[PDB]
């Protein structure tokens, strides 16, 4: 059995070590490599997706080594249904980044030319991180690239993007390495509390394994440190994934960053805090997980809603779209901790349809502000005279984040909402409420910069609106596609999905309450 | 007769003998050949060593471990390991110390890329500095003082007595004071550095015998493996024993840098040689970690409940002083010295872990940081202003990355290894001391180490932002090579700063291999 | 434990000037006045090692301590003054207070430290001193510390280069002989 | 008498050497100072010797002798560098390393 | 008004107080020998935590 896995992460890190080798003069081959590199992982995730079969076992096309035994720690991968929905948005994401921010590394200078080859390289560097994040069984070694892949991002985000693009960088690491070190304190306290149980050998990182002792009831814990481990997992994850109130990072790194390098952090590298959450946070730590279900329900509701008034609060259009990401984010994460399969299908669900429906938006409204050179929502006005095409993609992008049931993300929030209910109603009402905010923040906008008389400068002037060039086409058209085909027909999705949130279920002893007739 | 074993005695006879041997050369060899010998003299006698190092560690497979000289030299596997980590960051500090001026019309290159006056004697910017500038001529004494520091220093973590390893402490300290004393470009500070460093090292090394002499009086030996026994056994005094190793603990820690002594660090870091401050914030901080850890591993074990939480208390004090005082540095070379702090205050988690996977953790990572640091100070060392200064001030860094990608991608390199991300052998390193810490029962050092590095991580980042993120300055610094020596230091510490990250089991099962003390 | 009442006596007519020495050595206004005290400090412990059957060491302890000390003396006159009183006004503010209360308490908190030990047994040194106390010294360092003593030529080396590299100024430095000072031009003369 | 006293003068004397590091500007008095300090270790070093009935606490205070010469030795010629450069010897005129 | 003053706030609050205690701390480093030779004869502090281990904290 080939070492699919491996190859599937390691080929976006060493093509972006060949990228950034690349001289100077080869930025032309540098964008075509780097994007053939994007295309053979995607190849490389559709033939794991065609070869997974979701009736088999739990994690399939698994590979096992030794990578540093005195730690406890193997290189274990292994992809299950959630982790093979969050493979698959990032294999097809990042080539449409790419070809996406084709020219935003262009009027970087200096650093002796490499400015392409430097963007091209990090976006596969960050591209493979996540993946190996992903498909990572062993919670050490996911730590490890979950930590890790800040880093090309902080570089991505610092160079090229805005003029504030110093400070976003530095905020946006300082609360996720923040996090990421509160989470390592808690891997230490598990890697100890392993150790001092019998169930295993010694300390031990093999995720399997330890989900099997505690499942089993063999690895019995202090309920205190398991809420404390569960706490350090949940605050690292809830920074990473900007769960509410913690979601202050986001905004600053999403409108400072290049929107290539803004939907990668927010549609592919920001799921991986969620993928996280549902993974280890329920699967080490079920009884912590439960105790504190009422909480992080609270506060993913909260921030939901919060999201969303903000949102229609924002004046900046990329500010608006990454607190409607930050809102979203508290759907998947009200999804997850429900422990419901409607729930939590939906959730992950979720995390895919948000992933394309925010990749669409968020490079269109790039696109836009790149025609421009504000980002401000009263800067525009009847661009659809000008730009056909382009309101009517912002439009098509902007119904499928307000959750249109002929667009995928409906199915996913509808998914979350039931599941919310069968146990939470209130909450779920609370939620729902996002709908009608959603509809707002949504069309206003659209009304704001889109419609009326076409303002000064648009159709004219020096910097006039162009339709889109087909590059753009390129990238949106792809988008536009899978939203509307994971929402006629998500079943393909939830195929997959469905089992593993199963075992999750099955996993954690929880099941969806019968109706009450 | 005393039989001595010669054969592990090896490396340390070696490097003595090399030192010597440079004397002579600065004695009875012509100027225009005492660089040229001296530095093949040096380096060479370091690989040597190395070579020696591996040859006794191959002969420790057997025993574990063996004394020397009827006691007073105990070479087990923690002492080999510390050896030759001394012995290959001390071939690489060398390395730097020997590059000269990168080039002139004339052939008077001094030894001046690495930052040593000619004349340490001639006043600053007198007339007699300028004329032994144009003649080119350099003080080679570097070379014998600093082999001797790596003899001393040798020597630190496998001295088994408290009369040799004082001893060790002084011949590591002496050639430590003079060398800083002897940078080529602001003379005024380098000298400044070397007197606060040996004022502050003569009472800390008083501190230390005193310690000794109180160690002595409870135990009545000088042996560790004695002390130990006498400990252990409640024959000593029990208050003589916890005062000796609080004044033995002063002294030690001084030389690593805790916070109650750590105010020598920065200043002597900022002042000293690149060079010089590169190779002693590598070397000097693993040796002085070594006799620590022989020194609670071994000598004192039994009073773990006694000096326990006094470590907390330093410990602690170490990764939150010396990080958030580092928040605010606007100095390269001294926020570096902040963070030096700050991984001591690491280090000494580790230790108070008091557990064989505390003796592994730390010898790694002060194997893996003294790798780290030294090419952090090896490529601050070129960052130089217009006028030849080190160009140490934070904000003259801006967009120097951007100038430099390849030097710029090296740094951040190593800053990220010291805030400790993934993928560096800083955060193996960083992880494997805190695991011992918290299988030692040290959990809440974990966590307050974590929000230290939390901490640190901001100014760690803040200089990769100047570096890259920002435009270069109109009289932004500019890099000097300045030979082939510099380059090859740069690169084989950030390609073992990266390896050891990405890969750290090789030289991980060294580490748990050296494990166990020969009590 | 209790010693000697001769032995009582030296002690505490000597220890009394040890302590009076050191005090001054801390206190002493004139730097001449300081490198005395401590010559004073110096043969005092001297005595007192050899009241503490430790002939050799406290004969030692004279012998180098008074060359040592002169040439304390020597750099006193050369960097300091001849006659030169220091102010010793507390410069850093509030730094004598403080430097006075850690002294005083780090004293006491060793004293404290190590309170009754003598009384745990204290055995007589004549064992050890029969056979001669400086052959029974010179097998201890030559068998038992022949590598600390072998280190102490090291310690030796690096002090004498220390002094050579900052210390020794250069040719470029060196003082006009008489024969060159009496040819310049005409040197003195016209 | 106790021979206790000895340790105890010791204390002292480390003490007051202490303090004078603390107190005087002076290097050279500093070096006095250190020196004082390192005779009270040799002072406690020959009475636990006496105590312990051997002689190694004589052969650890010789010891402690060389150091302190070595260390002085050192320390003057930093001073007489220092000096040359600045025409003081004062420790607190070397302050230019701070925050 | 919440996000930018309190969520924000919050943030911007411990930036804050870490910078007011790292300029504080960086006033310890007054450049003084004498300064430091006093921290490290704090070392007091340290023999008084060793004894005072016996004495039942």
């Amino acid at each position: 059995t080939f070492p699919w896995l491996t190859v599937l992460w390691a080929v976006p890190v060493v093509g972006a070590a060949v990228v950034i080798l690349l001289p100077a003069a080869q930025q032309v081959l540098a964008k075509w490599l780097a994007l053939a590199v994007s295309v053979l992982t995607l190849a490389v995730t559709a033939v794991v997706a065609i070869g997974f079969d979701p009736a088999a076992a739990q994690y399939q096309f698994v590979e096992s080594h030794r990578w540093i035994p005195s730690f406890g720690t193997g290189y274990i991968l292994g992809v299950d249904g959630i982790a093979l929905a969050l493979v698959v948005l990032t294999a097809v994401l990042v080539p449409l980044l790419i070809i996406a921010g084709w020219n935003d590394a262009s009027r970087q200078t200096g650093l002796a030319g490499r400015s392409v080859q430097a963007y091209l390289a990090l976006t596969l560097a960050v591209e493979g991180m996540v993946l190996m994040s992903l498909v990572a069984l062993d919670i050490l070694l996911f730590y490890v690239f979950f930590e890790a892949m800040l880093i090309p991002m902080y570089f991505l985000i610092g160079g090229f993007g805005g003029e504030n693009r110093s400070r976003a960088a530095v905020k946006f690491l300082l609360y996720n390495l923040f996090g990421g070190l509160i989470m390592l304190a808690a891997v230490i306290g598990l890697y100890v509390v392993t150790a001092g149980s019998d169930a295993f050998a010694a300390g031990t990182f093999d995720f399997r394994e330890i989900v099997a002792a505690v499942s089993s009831g063999e690895f019995a814990v202090n309920p205190a440190i398991m809420n404390f481990l569960f706490l350090g997992f949940m605050f690292a994850f809830a920074v990473k994934a900007p769960l509410w109130p913690f979601h202050r990072w986001l905004p600053d790194a999403a409108v400072e960053a290049t929107p290539a390098s803004a939907v990668l952090m927010m549609a592919v590298m920001d799921k991986v805090g969620t993928f996280g959450m549902l993974r280890y946070c329920l699967q080490l730590f079920p009884d912590a997980s439960t105790y504190f279900r009422p909480v992080v329900i609270t506060l993913a509701a909260i921030g939901i809603v919060y999201g969303a008034v903000l949102a229609i609060g924002q004046t900046d259009v990329m500010r608006l779209i990454a607190y409607t990401s930050i809102s979203h984010f508290g759907f998947i994460i009200l999804g997850i901790f429900v422990m419901t399969s409607q729930g939590q299908s939906g959730s992950t669900l979720y995390m895919i349809n948000h992933g394309i429906s925010t990749a669409a938006l968020f490079l269109i409204a790039g696109f836009l502000v790149s025609r421009r050179g504000s980002r401000l929502i009263d800067s525009y006005g009847g661009v659809q005279k000008v730009a056909p095409v382009l309101a009517g993609t912002f439009l098509v992008a902007g119904l499928a984040t307000l959750s249109l049931p002929g667009l995928a993300p409906f199915i996913s929030e509808f998914l979350v909402l039931i599941g919310t209910f069968t146990r939470y109603p209130v909450v779920a009402v609370f939620a729902a409420t996002a709908l009608v905010l959603s509809a707002v923040y949504i069309l206003w906008t659209y009304q704001r910069m889109m419609t009326g008389p076409v303002r000064d400068g648009i159709g004219d002037g020096d910097r006039p609106v162009r339709d889109l060039v087909p590059r753009e086409l390129v990238v949106v058209a792809p988008l536009l596609a899978l939203l509307l085909v994971l929402g006629i027909y998500p079943k393909p999705a939830l195929d997959v999905i469905n089992p593993a949130v199963e075992h999750t279920l099955t996993t954690i002893g929880q099941t969806d309450p019968e109706p009450t007739v | 007769t005393p039989s001595i074993e010669y054969g592990l005695l090896s490396p340390m006879l070696i490097v003595f003998g090399v030192a010597i041997a440079g004397v002579l050369i600065e004695a009875l060899a012509p100027r225009q050949s005492r660089y040229p010998l001296q530095v093949t003299l040096a380096l060479g006698g370091l690989i040597a060593t190395v070579v020696a190092v591996v040859f006794v560690a191959r002969g420790l497979s057997g025993t574990p471990g063996r004394p020397a000289v009827l006691g007073a030299v105990v070479l087990d596997a923690p002492a080999v390991f510390l050896q030759g980590t001394i012995a290959l960051v001390g071939i690489l500090g060398i390395m730097l110390i020997a590059e000269r001026q990168k080039a002139t019309v004339s052939a008077g290159e001094a030894r001046g890329l690495e930052d040593f006056t000619p004349q340490a004697s001639a006043v600053a910017g007198s007339v007699a500095e300028q004329l032994a500038t144009k003649t080119g001529v350099m003080q080679t004494e570097v070379f014998p003082l600093t082999m001797f520091a790596i003899g001393g220093m040798l020597l630190f973590p496998a001295a088994d007595d408290l009369l040799t390893m004082f001893v060790a402490l002084e011949v590591l300290s002496l050639p430590l004071y003079l060398l800083c004393g002897l940078a080529r470009r602001r003379r005024l500070l380098s000298q400044e550095a070397a007197l606060k460093y040996f004022l502050l090292g003569a009472f800390s090394s008083a501190f230390f015998i005193y310690g000794a002499a109180m160690l002595y009086g409870s135990a009545g030996t000088l042996d560790l493996s004695g002390i130990a026994e006498s400990v252990a056994a409640g024959s000593g005094n029990t208050s003589l024993a916890l005062l000796g190793v609080a004044l033995l603990l002063v002294g030690v820690l001084f030389k690593v840098g805790a916070v109650p002594f750590h105010s020598w660090i920065p200043d002597v870091y900022q002042g000293a040689p690149t060079s010089i401050t590169a190779f002693m914030a590598a070397a000097t901080k693993i040796a002085a970690f070594g006799a620590m850890l022989r020194i609670f591993y071994v000598a004192v074990p039994a009073l773990r409940d006694d000096w326990r939480p006094v470590l907390w208390a330093i410990a602690i004090l170490t990764m939150v002083v010396g990080t958030v005082t580092a928040v605010t540095q606007t100095d390269v070379k001294r926020m570096l010295a902040y963070s030096a702090v700050a991984h001591s205050g690491f280090i000494l988690t580790g230790v108070i872990a008091a557990n064989p996977a505390g003796v592994s953790s730390t010898l790694f990572y002060l194997f893996a940081y003294g790798f780290s640091t030294l090419g952090a100070f090896a490529v601050v060392g070129l960052i130089r202003n217009a006028a030849g200064d080190e160009e140490t001030s934070m904000a003259q860094w801006a967009g120097l990355g951007r100038r430099y990608p390849i030097v710029g991608v090296v740094f951040s390199l190593f800053l990220l290894a010291f805030a400790g991300i993934p993928l560096t052998s800083g955060f193996v390193s960083k992880f494997a001391v805190f695991k011992a810490a918290g299988e030692g029962g040290a959990i809440p050092l974990v966590i307050i180490g974590v929000i230290a590095s939390a901490v640190a991580a901001y100014f760690y980042v803040r200089v990769i932002v100047l570096m890259f993120f920002t435009e270069p300055p109109d009289d932004a610094p500019e890099l000097v090579v300045p030979s082939g020596l510099s380059t090859a230091v740069v690169t084989v510490t950030a390609a073992v700063t990266f390896a050891l990250g990405a890969l750290p089991q090789p030289l991980l099962d060294l580490a748990n291999s050296a494990e166990t003390f020969l009590h | 434990a209790r010693t000697s009442t001769s032995e009582a006596v030296v002690f505490w007519v000597v220890g009394t000037v040890a302590l009076v020495g050191a005090i001054g050595v801390v206190a002493a206004r004139k730097a001449v006045y300081s490198a005395v005290f401590l010559a004073c400090t110096m043969i005092s412990l001297a005595v007192l090692y050899i009241a503490q059957d430790a002939p050799f060491l406290g004969v030692v302890q004279i012998v180098v301590y008074t060359g040592a000390v002169m040439m304390l003396f020597l750099f006193v006159l050369m960097l300091i003054g001849v006659d030169l009183t220091e102010s010793l006004v507390e410069t850093i503010k509030g730094h004598r207070i403080a430097a006075l209360i850690a002294g005083a308490g780090f004293g006491i908190l060793v004293i404290a430290g190590i309170g009754n030990v003598s009384v745990a047994g204290f055995s007589g040194l004549a064992a050890a001193n029969s056979g001669g106390n400086v052959e029974g010294l010179a097998a201890l360092i030559f068998t038992r510390y022949l590598w600390a003593f072998e280190l102490t030529s090291a310690l030796l080396i690096t002090a004498a280069l220390g002094a050579m590299v900052l210390a020794h100024r250069e040719r470029f430095e060196r003082r006009k002989t008489q024969r060159e000072l009496a040819i310049e031009r005409f040197q003195t003369g016209g | 008498m106790n021979p206790d006293n000895y340790l105890y003068l010791s204390a002292l004397l480390f003490t007051i050497g202490a303090a004078g590091v603390l107190l005087r500007r002076n290097a050279i008095v500093m070096f006095m100072c250190v020196e004082l300090m390192l005779n009270a270790a040799n002072l406690a070093f020959v009475n636990f010797s006496r105590m312990h009935g051997q002689l190694d606490g004589q052969v650890v205070a010789f010891f402690t002798m060389v150091v302190a010469a070595c260390e002085v030795v050192v320390g003057l010629a930093i001073i007489m560098a220092i000096f040359r450069t600045r025409r003081s010897a004062s420790v607190d005129d070397a302050n230019l390393l701070k925050h | 008004t919440v996000d930018d003053k309190a969520v924000d706030g919050t943030a911007g609050g411990l930036a804050a107080l870490v910078s007011r205690t790292s300029d504080a701390l960086r006033q310890v480093q007054t450049g003084f020998a004498r300064s430091y030779a006093l921290s490290m004869l704090g070392g007091s502090a340290l023999v008084v935590a060793a004894i005072l281990a016996v004495q039942l904290w």
